[PDB]
């Protein structure tokens, strides 16, 4: 008796990551001449 | 000689009775309270007039989980297998036992567990604020009516489900003896099944510590005289029980479990039940030579009013 | 019909990959190639 | 030229069970061929 059927709302969903993006030598030590 | 003896007492009948399931998340979730009441006369003269309906829709409950690490450190050969391997079925029967105790899950979150907003602010920048995680056991989840701070009460039976009238926990009552003998009497677990078919549970299986099997062996017998037992030339003195029909017509099949409370005796059903995972059982090793495992796991149950507990004492 | 944002695009997502290709590539092959290359005419033991 | 020692490395330190770690070991240097060849020019002489 009393079937409504309308308040499921098992959605158990998560996170979607819409988050915002803002974006060789050989020694320790080289020198030059000059 | 080229072996070891273990003992390695394997029993684990529920893990595999109630199976499992793979989650996305440490705190899983499941909603349903019951149905609409009879409400008895329901009459009318020709209109509605209604209150916009008393739906007063499911109640939204939860469980958390907990975390196991038996660790192992290394200082038969190769001991590491062994030892490995010895350490897993102490996991395994420490999840048997943990899993039918009466734990009560406690950690911040009580009802309001999302707290997106605040969500323990103070835990960044320091990260030494570590609660423990503590999940929900089998006496908890079964429509308890209590808990002594951390552990379900055993004196103390459930409340009553708004459907129908059923108290799916109660304080066993042996009117049998003067409250001398701790053991179940002769016609409480069919208070048991009545109220189980009252709330309409279908649970067949029943696990029971063996420092309580004597009683249903027993069963078949009784001092008054109305029920013994025959042996016309038969060669066997089978003593045990492995099934039980209240006179609702319940079949119900009893298996004995070393790792229950030996104070409680429990009703389980296979799929009521279900055993919840996010972290399989994974030899590794921590941060930048031991060796170690990690077993995320959390109880689940459909409806606490399907399964059913009975504490075994006298009442005081 | 080609955007120009999406070639702006494309020149971004390029640059940082040639980038990291160039990063790995350095000290995957060519810092031992030069080594090797001394060592071919023996100008590396000083 | 942006003279470059290891690119970022993805590794890692240590292991203490479930507290996972990681590090990164950039290194990079800076060079000018002639100090005497790139201008510059501030605001001073305030008051």
């Amino acid at each position: 008796t009393l079937f409504v059927s309308y308040d499921q709302n098992g959605k158990k969903l998560s996170f979607a990551n819409w988050i915002s993006v803002l974006s060789s030598i050989n020694q320790t030590i080289f020198s030059w001449q000059t | 000689a080229n072996w070891i003896s273990v003992l390695s007492p394997q029993d684990t009948p529920f893990v595999s009775m109630t199976g499992k399931e793979s989650i996305n998340q440490t705190i899983f979730s499941w909603q349903t309270d019951a149905l609409a009441s009879v409400d008895g006369n329901n009459a009318h003269v020709e209109g509605s007039r209604a209150e916009d309906g008393e739906m007063k829709p499911t109640v939204i409950k939860s469980n958390v989980t907990q975390i196991l690490r038996k660790v192992v450190r290394v200082s038969r050969g190769r001991e590491l297998m062994y030892q490995l391997e010895k350490k897993g079925k102490e996991i395994k029967r420490d999840l048997e036992k943990i899993l039918l105790s009466g734990q009560a899950r406690t950690d911040v979150l009580a009802d309001q567990y999302l707290t997106n907003s605040a969500a323990d602010p103070a835990v960044a920048g320091l990260n030494d604020t570590h609660a423990a995680r503590k999940t929900g056991a089998f006496q908890f989840l079964c429509a308890h009516g209590g808990l002594a701070g951390g552990v379900v009460d055993k004196t103390k039976n459930g409340p009553a489900d708004p459907d129908t009238g059923a108290v799916t926990v109660k304080v066993a009552q042996n009117a049998s003896n003067p409250t001398t003998n701790i053991g179940f009497d002769e016609a409480d677990i069919f208070d048991m099944t009545l109220q189980l078919y009252t709330a309409g549970s279908e649970a067949d299986i029943i696990m029971i510590n063996p420092a309580h099997a004597k009683i249903f062996a027993g069963l078949q017998e009784n001092t008054q005289g109305s029920r013994k037992r025959i042996f016309e030339n038969t060669k066997q003195f089978i003593y045990e029980v492995n099934s039980i029909t209240d006179p609702l017509g319940q079949s119900y099949k009893i298996i004995v479990n070393r790792w229950m409370p030996t104070d409680a005796v429990y009703f389980f059903r296979s799929a009521d039940w279900t055993q919840m995972v996010l972290r399989a059982p994974k030899r590794t090793e921590l941060a930048k030579e031991k060796w170690m495992i990690e077993m995320e796991v959390g109880l689940r149950h459909r409806n606490p009013y399907a399964s059913g507990v009975l504490f075994t004492a006298a009442g005081k | 019909k080609y955007s120009e944002e999406v070639l702006d695009e494309l020149r971004v997502d390029l640059q940082r990959r040639f980038n990291y290709a160039q990063g790995y590539v350095d000290m995957a092959v060519k810092g031992y190639a030069r080594e090797a290359w001394e060592y071919f005419y023996g100008n590396l033991p000083a | 030229t942006q003279m470059v020692l290891r690119a970022p490395k993805r590794t890692e330190l240590a292991k203490d069970g479930s507290y996972e770690k990681w590090m990164i070991e950039m290194e990079v240097g800076l060079r000018h061929r002639n100090p005497y060849a790139s201008g510059v020019l501030f605001t001073a002489a305030g008051k």
